[PDB]
């Protein structure tokens, strides 16, 4: 876990059956891991659970 | 020696060889030997190195047969076991013995492997049941791996999921009667379509006192390899103790063989006869007995 | 099958294959198989042919070691045995088990081999003594051959002098302590000609509760392979637990090794010193302790 990309957070509250415009860069500390509104989420995105 | 150590890491930079996060000074961190030598070499203050039990083997054959009698006072079966690279730690309070009854998968009694002194497990047989397979395991409980930071992969086996050893105790009846397998009735005459049980045609002569009691108790019947002469005439049911007289009638030789004591070859000359084979010879005064299956006793008229 | 039969001869001409006289109809006449087939062929009415037990073997290894603890409730050792070609006769009342204590050649308890049910001998260990070899035999008593007419030669072995089987039970202490073998005293300084016991220089750290009690109980000392550096300087007595400091004085390394638990290599730097090695440095204020053998405690002044 020393090198490699940044892991986004796993769980997402989808109470009510749906949630709109939920940001996935929550819990990541600003500045070091993510710069908000600058870097994108990669195309290796998948749900596993 | 092993390759699993419960250590106490005391650097706070970031613990490698583990998951995301987990950076502080961590204790109870179960590491490999390939793991630990890559931290001692990495300038870490890894201390309290304790080896962990990778040997939970049982010094006993697995699938044993234990012939149990009726009167059973004590009669403890001794099972040798050894857990090598430990003497008394916090993990040996987690190692559990268990007597799983394999019929319905429930334990009879459980033991902790660090309280069983002298490395000999004296299982009582007063609680064991007959003709039911058992299991004696060295399983770690599933709530034992929770209190430690094991440094494994996803698909690797951690230590508590690894060490176990199981034997299989078969507890059945003793049997092995004392007798010469004497007959109980000469001139066996049966009807055409009927069934004759073995407990009314043969008995056994007990050697202590010469009794001619039949084979009523059924755990002796599996040692009796009953052999008929012709397959199409009669047939011995194995689940029951009966012979099956089919439509063919005539002479048959039924050879009852007991395998334990030498020379128990018993021979029955059974005559199968029809309905009107009786009535054409009841007038010409041929007096003999024919087995009546509705009541079990041999009748003549 | 065997080659020894207890028969009942019923001719009165003259019994051959026997001694002088002995002509009548004789019973209990133990014959061979070469004997019996030369009488059935000889037109004799030899009847009541009963086979005799030529198998008295024990299904158990002979020289076993049984580590016995202090608290012993029950803990029956099960010995498998089988006497094949018989079930219940008059000779099986003569077959005797016995627990011979090999130290002074006296039995602890005896069993008759026809009353031990299920062919498993459950020897209690509550009566066994420690560090004393035992014996479990299948001897016929010497007054068993008297009531039968055995047809042997002078130098041949009759049946009762033939069948026996003996195992050897060694009953000793369990031992196998739990500890890392910690030291008890640094800076071991001894006099020139003296003896230092091991119970005042080393102890062991118990893992249940961290106690530093020494090795007082002596059944643990045989696992401690004490190794000195130089043979001529000191020497470890094996019958005692002492080191033997000879005339040579200087540095020695005493390496105490325990074989059961890994990494119990204990190293003592012992300095042997003379009588006037003390007095030339007691004035220049070199304060340390020298072992005093008359009372056991380490003293400085």
């Amino acid at each position: 876990t020393l090198v490699g990309l940044v892991q986004i957070k796993e769980d997402i509250a989808v109470e009510g059956g749906k949630v709109t415009d939920y940001d996935l860069f929550t819990g990541l500390k600003e500045g070091k891991e993510v710069r908000k509104g600058i870097d994108r989420l990669d195309r290796k995105f998948k749900i596993v659970e | 020696t092993t390759n699993y150590f419960k250590v106490k890491l005391l650097d706070e930079k970031l613990i490698p060889f583990l998951g995301l996060g987990e950076r502080g000074p961590r204790e109870n961190v179960i590491l490999s030997s390939n793991d630990l030598a890559s931290l001692k070499q990495a300038g870490w203050t890894v201390t309290d190195v304790q080896p962990l039990p990778e040997t939970g083997k049982i010094k006993y054959d697995r699938r044993t047969v234990y012939f149990k009698s009726e009167g059973e006072t004590g009669k403890f079966i001794n099972v040798p076991f050894y857990i090598n690279p430990v003497d008394a730690r916090d993990v040996l309070g987690l190692l559990k013995f268990d007597l799983i009854k394999l019929s319905d998968k429930s334990v009879v009694k459980t033991y902790t492997a660090k309280d069983i002194k002298s490395e000999i497990l004296s299982l009582p047989t007063s609680d064991l049941e007959v003709n039911e397979e058992y299991e004696l395991k060295l399983y770690f409980p599933k709530d034992a791996s929770e209190n430690y930071d094991i440094a494994i992969s996803e698909g690797h086996k951690n230590l508590f999921e690894r060490v176990k050893d199981s034997v299989f105790i078969k507890v059945k009846e003793y049997g092995k009667f004392t007798g010469r397998l004497v007959q109980l009735q000469q001139d066996i005459n049966v009807l055409k379509e009927s069934a004759l049980p073995l407990d009314k045609i043969l008995g056994y002569k007990d050697f202590d006192t010469k009794e001619v009691t039949p084979v009523a108790k059924e755990n002796l019947l599996q040692l009796l390899s009953v052999n008929v002469s012709d397959e199409s005439y009669a047939r011995y049911q194995a689940d029951k103790n009966r012979l099956l007289f089919f439509s063919k009638t005539g002479e048959i030789l039924v050879k009852v063989i007991e395998r334990s004591i030498q020379d128990n070859i018993v021979n029955f000359n059974i005559r199968i006869l029809d309905e009107e084979t009786i009535q054409n010879e009841i007038d010409k005064k041929i007096e003999y007995s024919v087995y009546d299956p509705k009541d079990g006793k041999f009748e003549s008229i």
